[PDB]
DNA sequence: CCCCCCCCCCACCCCCCCCCCCCCCCCCCCCCC
DNA sequence: GGGGGGGGGGGGGGGGGGGGGTTTGGGGGGGGGG
């Protein structure tokens, strides 16, 4: 069948090669302006790739983890041809999917999804450091030292079972010098919170990225993905398997915003328009409006010769009678900021609020995770009902607030983080 | 599983031969049979089993040794380096000249002297044509080196 | 030059330095290279070499930790330790520096390997750049027990150096312009003015404090009287008072005017952690601090059990060990600066530091000075701390 | 006397083992003396 | 008519291959302060 996945090869070649709109060669530009910056993948919308020759789409959408590291070598080479004087070295281009077929939503994925591609949308809950996974492994025998390699493609190998031509039962072992490695990181995604079913505690994906996907998002940020849903076969039923997606895609200043923002600084008018803009449905109260204007725009963040580091942020504390829209004001707050945690004091603990102590399901070994106070780095964390809370909390509040650190020393991790809040 | 091996600036026979050299040898003579060799009597005794050896007894037969005019290997520096092997080589040389017992012992009480007689006796059945032991079984005494002092 | 958040997949194999904070230094551990064994007949001395993927730059293949006990003709081997060799290991995990850190993330961190005289170069908490070959190990789960290859590989890097950050004396030399301009000053009178009044500049006011502060760090001589009975010449002072005070600031001074100076914000315990199987006795300042000085800020904050022996310093110039058979008692002779806040509202300086702060009134009597300082509302002081911060 | 706090309790090599194969021993049968 | 030798079965040994080996939250009990 290598005959076979060399026309699939020479059509992707084909595609990149040849598609066009409006006169320009879309694919063809983008690929070389991403060479010059030198980021080695390509943004391909399928609607263009459906436009061009559908069979191509329904093999693609039939078997994309077979298919997709073809479309990838399709894209190495035709980047050769337009970058390099052949007659007179690049490593293998990622493929980024851009897409509008009809989302799935997240509790909707099951086992009639496995291996599809699938488009759906959730909030960020997590996201994991930068690990590292291999793409060509070269491996040599323990006993005759005959050394072989592995080229691989990360959708879904192992080492093999015995010597490839007494050599040992289980031979094999990998040169880590030569060995060729890439970025993955693993990101949380919890369903949309209006999307979660009456009376359902919200559902979440476990997902994976690599090469040029990787640090895109944060926690937090409502994204659309575009990804093989998939599976694999974890530690932790019987004949069970734990599902996840593998990202092909993510959706989450340009230079005309930049103009209107311009703009909008040199009308006169500014501070009355912000201020009326704040919690527009709330009458009166304009002075703590205009004082949230100021807590969501910020002082100015200083540093002096001594490397000692002055507070930027604003704190504000609204302390008063019942039904005066305290509350309504924090749950605008957590809407229009741009970074912004919602609590409640009640709700809260100290782990929950500074850092808490997980251990990754996926490793199955510790890791630190942020609380709110992290969660809200760069923004505002809004204390809702805050008289409720506990001391120890109050407590736990004080690093976060005026030093704008957590110092940690849990499981052995000793740590400290930022909180810019 | 083959094994490379190289030359060293050592040689245990040599130092094994110094070693009892030293037994059999030395007293503390500043302070006027050797030291060690009436200590070991005690040990035959059964009235002592803690064997010390003072470095600094080591180091007074060196420099007897060198000013008699013989380089004595600096004993001191061996043990001071691998002083581990040198437990051996101080206990064999012990087991090859500690001298018999004075005061009466008993000496069918103990279980190992039984149990080696019987191996001896077994052993001269056989050697009419019809080790006895490993060492450590029958080594009573315990072995410690004692540092050096201030000099 | 990189950071362990910027140090990438793309940066494998290559040489690197990352600037960073040193957390969970390993203890140290001897690792096996070369066994060394004299053959009991043989007379010859084998010898075997080890390799693993941390002591050599490039893969070879692993020599798994056994030493040989016999020859190829059978005869027995005797190892020997000290012709054998050693070296010395440790793992040091360095953090990003959190000031480098973006918004919304956590600081990601590294382990760095370092081999014999590399070791204990930094301690935790350390600022430090290290340079070293950023490497992959492990089977990273294509061996065939692990039916999840999601995992990554292991990274490490190899240490090839450690450069601490101290920068962005304990005992001084002196010169003979020392020797001279030190007795020429000394034969002046107003030099309790002027060398008092030379610590903490910036600060208006508190004369009194400063002079304090200088008869502290030029305290007191010992008295072991007959039968050796000893009786304490270190001085201990408290800085009651409002927040917002000269007091922090002071203890900044203090700190990096004394020399053996311990800050904290005490005396010794029995402890034990994580990885330990095992209970290991603890120095406090004060112990760390023995003849030297302890600047204790937020003395306000501090718990029972450190309340309760805090007299064995106050009184006796030592702490006492009461558990796990450590029956005993350690030297903490030092000098005590403390400060302290209002446990409620600003300090009520009608009310006794004992009625302003929780702290017994039978505690804080061992203070040899109390101070009581307040935020006096003065236009004078106001318009030059203001304009000052201004400036800032 | 009542309520709040805080304390407790709980969730890669080496050994054992088993399977497979080959040789040796012991019995039975037949022939020779 | 008994003993040796030839042939076949059954058991034991030896080798080879394989698999296994602490933090966070919550409720209830128990003790201390207003
Ligand atoms: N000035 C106002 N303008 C418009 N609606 C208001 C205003 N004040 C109160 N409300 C309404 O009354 C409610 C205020 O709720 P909320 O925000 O919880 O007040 P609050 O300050 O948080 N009181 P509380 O939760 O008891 O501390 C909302 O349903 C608002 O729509
Ligand atoms: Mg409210
Ligand atoms: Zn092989």
């Amino acid at each position: 069948n290598d005959d076979d996945n060399t026309e699939i090869i020479k059509s992707f070649k084909n595609f990149i090669l040849e598609f066009r709109l409006d006169s320009q060669f879309i694919y063809r530009d983008q690929l070389r302006n991403n060479i010059l910056v030198k980021n080695y993948s390509l943004t391909v919308n399928m609607e263009h790739l459906i436009g061009y020759n559908e069979d191509i789409y329904k093999k693609l959408s039939d078997e994309p983890s077979d298919i997709i590291p073809l479309f990838e070598t399709a894209i190495t080479q035709v980047a050769k041809r337009i970058s390099i004087l052949s007659r007179a070295s690049l490593p293998t281009f990622q493929l980024i999917l851009n897409s509008n077929a009809n989302q799935i939503p997240l509790r909707d994925l099951d086992s009639e999804h496995v291996s599809k591609i699938v488009r759906l949308s959730g909030i960020i809950i997590s996201t994991s450091v930068l690990s590292s996974r291999a793409t060509y492994l070269s491996i040599m025998c323990r006993n005759c030292r005959h050394t072989t390699s592995i080229t691989i493609n990360n959708f879904n190998v192992s080492l093999p079972r015995s010597c490839l031509s007494n050599c040992g039962p289980d031979p094999y072992i990998i040169i880590h010098e030569s060995s060729k490695f890439i970025d993955q990181q693993f990101l949380k995604l919890q369903e949309i919170p209006e999307l979660v079913p009456v009376g359902e505690m919200p559902r979440n994906l476990t997902m994976t990225c690599d090469r040029y996907l990787t640090n895109k998002v944060i926690p937090g940020t409502r994204v659309t993905i575009v990804g093989i849903y998939s599976i694999y076969n974890s530690k932790n039923g019987v004949a069970i398997r734990t599902p996840y997606i593998k990202i092909l895609g993510i959706q989450s200043f340009t230079e005309e915003e930049e103009e209107e923002f311009l703009q909008l600084s040199r009308n006169p008018k500014l501070y009355e328009i912000l201020t009326n803009s704040i919690a527009p449905s709330i009458f009166g109260n304009e002075d703590i409006k205009k004082a949230i204007v100021c807590l969501l725009m910020g002082g100015s963040k200083k540093i002096l010769p001594d490397g000692m580091r002055l507070r930027g942020d604003i704190n504000v504390l609204l302390l008063g009678d019942p039904g005066t829209a305290k509350s309504q004001l924090l749950k605008f707050v957590e809407k229009v900021s741009p970074i912004a945690v919602y609590t409640s004091g009640k709700g809260s603990s100290a782990a929950g609020l500074t850092a808490s102590v997980q251990r990754d399901p996926m490793t199955r070994e510790f890791y630190l995770e942020g609380g709110a106070m992290v969660l809200a780095d760069g923004g505002v964390v809004c204390i809702d009902e805050f008289d409720k809370m506990r001391d120890e909390d109050r407590v736990a509040i004080h690093e976060a607030m005026e030093q704008q650190t957590i110092s940690i020393a849990k499981a052995g991790i000793t740590t400290v983080l930022n909180s810019r809040t | 599983a083959a094994l490379p091996s190289i030359q060293l600036p050592v040689d245990y026979n040599n130092l094994f031969n110094e070693i009892t050299d030293f037994l059999v040898t030395f007293k503390q003579d500043t302070l006027s049979g050797p030291k060690y060799m009436a200590m070991l009597q005690k040990v035959a005794n059964r009235e002592l089993n803690s064997v010390i050896i003072d470095l600094d007894d080591i180091l007074q037969y060196q420099n007897e040794k060198f000013l008699q005019g013989t380089q004595a290997d600096d004993l001191v520096s061996a043990i001071q380096q691998n002083a581990n092997h040198f437990t051996e080589l101080f206990c064999r040389a012990i087991d090859n000249n500690m001298p018999l017992p004075t005061k009466e012992i008993d000496y069918k009480d103990d279980v190992l002297d039984v149990i080696l007689n019987q191996r001896r006796l077994r052993n001269e059945r056989m050697l009419s044509d019809r080790e006895l032991f490993p060492p450590n079984l029958t080594r009573r005494y315990f072995l410690y080196f004692k540092p050096l002092s201030q000099n | 030059a990189l950071s362990p958040r910027t140090l990438t997949a793309q940066h494998l194999n290559k040489l690197v330095s990352v600037e960073g904070i040193v957390t969970k230094t390993s203890l140290v551990r001897p690792k096996l290279i070369r066994s060394v064994h004299y053959a009991a007949k043989t007379g010859r001395f084998h010898y075997r070499d080890y390799t693993d993927a941390t002591t050599t730059l490039t893969t070879r293949i692993p020599t798994p930790a056994i030493y040989p006990t016999e020859d190829t003709e059978g005869n027995k081997l005797t190892t020997e330790y000290g012709y054998s060799t050693f070296i010395d290991h440790q793992r040091i995990t360095v953090q990003e520096m959190p000031e480098m850190a973006p918004a919304g993330q956590l600081p990601r961190s590294i382990d760095v390997i370092l081999d014999d005289d590399l070791v204990d170069k930094t301690k935790p908490g350390d600022r430090v750049n290290v340079v070293g070959v950023f490497k992959s190990l492990g089977a990273g789960g294509m061996n065939q027990s692990n039916s999840n290859t999601l995992i990554g590989f292991k990274t490490l890097i190899l240490g090839n150096t450690v450069y601490p950050l101290h920068a962005r004396a304990a005992r001084q030399m002196l010169t003979d312009f020392d020797i001279r301009n030190i007795n020429k000053l000394s034969k002046k009178k107003d030099i309790f003015d002027i060398l008092s009044q030379s610590l903490a500049p910036s600060i208006y006011g508190h004369d009194h404090i400063k002079k304090a502060i200088l008869l502290m760090l030029m305290g007191g001589v010992e008295k072991n009287l007959e039968n050796g009975s000893h009786l304490r010449g270190d001085i201990n002072i408290l800085m009651v008072g409002d927040p917002s005070t000269a007091k922090s600031q002071l203890l900044r001074f203090v700190l990096n005017t004394a020399s053996l100076a311990i800050a904290t914000t005490l005396t010794a315990a029995v402890t034990t952690d994580r990885e330990t199987g095992e209970r290991r006795l603890e120095a406090g300042a004060m112990v760390l601090a023995d003849r030297g000085v302890v600047c204790i800020d937020e003395f306000d904050k501090m718990t029972d059990v450190d309340r309760v022996a805090i007299h064995e310093v106050m009184e006796q110039q030592t702490v006492t060990i009461a558990k796990a058979g450590i029956h005993t008692t350690l030297n903490a002779r030092c000098s005590v600066i403390a400060a302290a806040n209002p446990v409620f509202g600003q300090y009520d300086v009608n009310r006794d530091p004992h009625q302003n702060i929780a702290l017994p009134d039978s505690l804080l009597s061992r203070f040899d000075l109390l101070f009581v300082v307040t935020d006096d509302i003065n236009e004078i002081r106001d318009r030059s701390i203001s304009e000052h911060v201004l400036r800032t």
